[PDB]
RNA sequence: UUUUGGCAUAGUUGC
């Protein structure tokens, strides 16, 4: 999975087994990017 | 001027703007019903899910 | 937030109208004087412009993600 | 027992508004067109929004209900078009739609202003209104919003959006001849526009006869149509419930 | 029934676990009952 | 192939 990191905006690899740090920034707030299925709204 | 019929109200109506506030209470959060649902695991009798 | 695109009462279009608005203030109109010359009659339309509160240039000054 | 002969008279007609009078006619009948111009013309909004991307300060539902209140140019292309759930497309097509697009990316150093301009259609009849123009959204840097939309016939009765007039002002009995409405003290009362009254004068005489008749109306459109359009297509339509409610009555009878 | 002879506690009676029921949490972590904690302690004293 | 659950302290709030 994509996450963007908090504070540099990186987009970066994270797997299910190690710790999440952005890994050009250190940061440890990591945000999951924005789903691909198809939402659609009625404008009302 | 009644909406319905068109009709002048025959009492003149006061109106103008104001300030109203939209508060937190929302019935959709305060709406619920129990059948038959998750009793107590002391008393047998509904519980707070 | 941002600028109702209607008036909430008559449904008078008042989207196209803040960054007018904001000019003629900045052309030393009263507010009064800029409702009048952006054609705004019903006081349900005045109100709009009159009580906006444009917040969204405060949420713009935040870093994007 | 047979219906009035009512007359118009037309003191007003702009590209905003149009200012006429009704005469020789029921209140019944001018208030029920006073009301099919708000609740039974048919008009064009953006009724479907598909948002693939955004970035912007405005979640996703904000964005569509901006969008479903711009007003659209739908002057003559209503009439032609069905209603989605009475056509027999696949969900869309241009009998019963009108596609938009809007992808605009805020790649530099100043607020982008994500106004209606943005806007593009697939048909050029049906337009954005003022395509000064009505802002969606402001956009920082690095900022996108990307979707595409498809706007639809319906009319004010279903959701506001599809309400074609900005406000209709109605009158009748300027000086209050028929005592429709008490004034506890009439002399506090400015005039109307249509009184016809000298300035010593408050309240016409009582009319012990009187009966409602020349209605004052100014419709103000929104801008999708001319508000000649509106009130045609306003009586049309009227006209044409009463029709199909004569079909189904002739039928129950039989 | 209720002679004075019973008044004087000879014999405790145990509860069932319907009245002191023993809860299970976050997987099997068993919380007991403050009169099984009761219970508890006066078994152990009891005992000695 | 048909599930189930912490509780009992304090606070705040509504009529
Ligand atoms: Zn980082
Ligand atoms: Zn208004
Ligand atoms: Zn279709």
């Amino acid at each position: 999975m994509i996450y963007i990191c908090g504070e540099c905006h990186t987009e970066n690899e994270i797997k299910s087994r190690d710790p999440i740090r952005c890994r050009e920034c250190g940061y440890r707030i990591m945000y999951k990017k924005r789903t691909k299925r198809l939402v659609v709204f009625d404008a009302r | 001027y009644n909406g319905f019929t068109g009709r002048k109200i025959t009492s003149q109506i006061f109106i103008g703007p104001t300030y109203y506030q939209r508060l937190k209470h929302m019935v959709d959060d305060k709406i619920h019903s129990r059948a038959r649902g998750p009793i107590q695991i002391l008393n047998r009798q509904p519980m707070e899910g | 937030m941002i600028i109702p695109v209607r008036c909430f009462t008559c449904g008078k279009i008042v989207g196209n109208k803040w960054e007018a608005y904001l000019g003629l203030l900045q052309a030393e109109y009263t507010e009064g004087d800029a409702l009048d010359a952006l054609g705004l009659k019903r006081y349900c339309c005045r109100r709009m412009l009159l009580a906006h509160v444009d917040l969204i240039e405060k949420l713009l000054n935040y870093a994007p993600l | 027992p047979y219906a009035n002969q009512p007359t118009v008279r037309i003191t007003e007609l702009t590209d905003e508004n149009v200012k006429f009078i009704i005469e020789n006619t029921d209140l019944a009948v001018a208030n029920s067109i006073r009301r099919v111009f708000i609740a039974e013309v048919p008009i064009i909004a953006i009724d479907w929004v598909q948002i693939d991307a955004n970035s912007s300060v405005l979640h996703d539902e904000f964005i569509a209900h901006r969008l479903g209140l711009i007003p659209l140019t739908s002057d003559d292309i209503v009439d032609k078009l069905q209603y989605s759930r009475d056509c027999t497309c696949e969900e869309f097509c241009p009998e019963c739609s009108v596609e938009f697009t809007l992808d605009v990316r805020c790649n530099e150093d100043q607020t982008r202003h994500v106004t209606s301009r943005d806007l593009i259609s697939n048909s050029p009849r049906v337009i954005p209104v003022t395509s000064d123009d009505i802002l969606i959204v402001k956009l920082r840097k690095g900022q996108e919003l990307r979707l595409r939309a498809y706007a639809k016939k319906g009319f004010g009765k279903e959701h506001a959006k599809w309400n074609p007039t900005a406000g209709v002002a109605f009158e009748y009995d300027p000086d209050n001849a028929l005592r429709h409405t008490v004034y506890p003290k009439p002399e506090e009362w400015p005039k109307s526009e249509y009184s016809e009254l000298d300035e010593d004068e408050s309240q016409a005489p009582y009319d012990p006869n009187g009966k409602p008749e020349r209605f004052y109306y100014n419709v103000e459109s929104c801008g999708s149509l001319r508000p000649e359009t509106i009130v045609l297509s306003a009586l049309s339509g009227l006209k044409k419930k009463l029709s199909d409610l004569q079909t189904q009555l002739s039928h129950e009878i039989q | 029934y209720a002679r004075p002879e019973w008044m004087i506690v000879t014999v405790l009676p145990v509860p069932p676990l319907s009245v002191r029921p023993a809860v299970v949490m976050q997987g099997s972590a068993r919380n007991q009952d403050d009169l099984t904690h009761k219970l508890a302690d006066i078994v152990k004293i009891n005992n000695q």
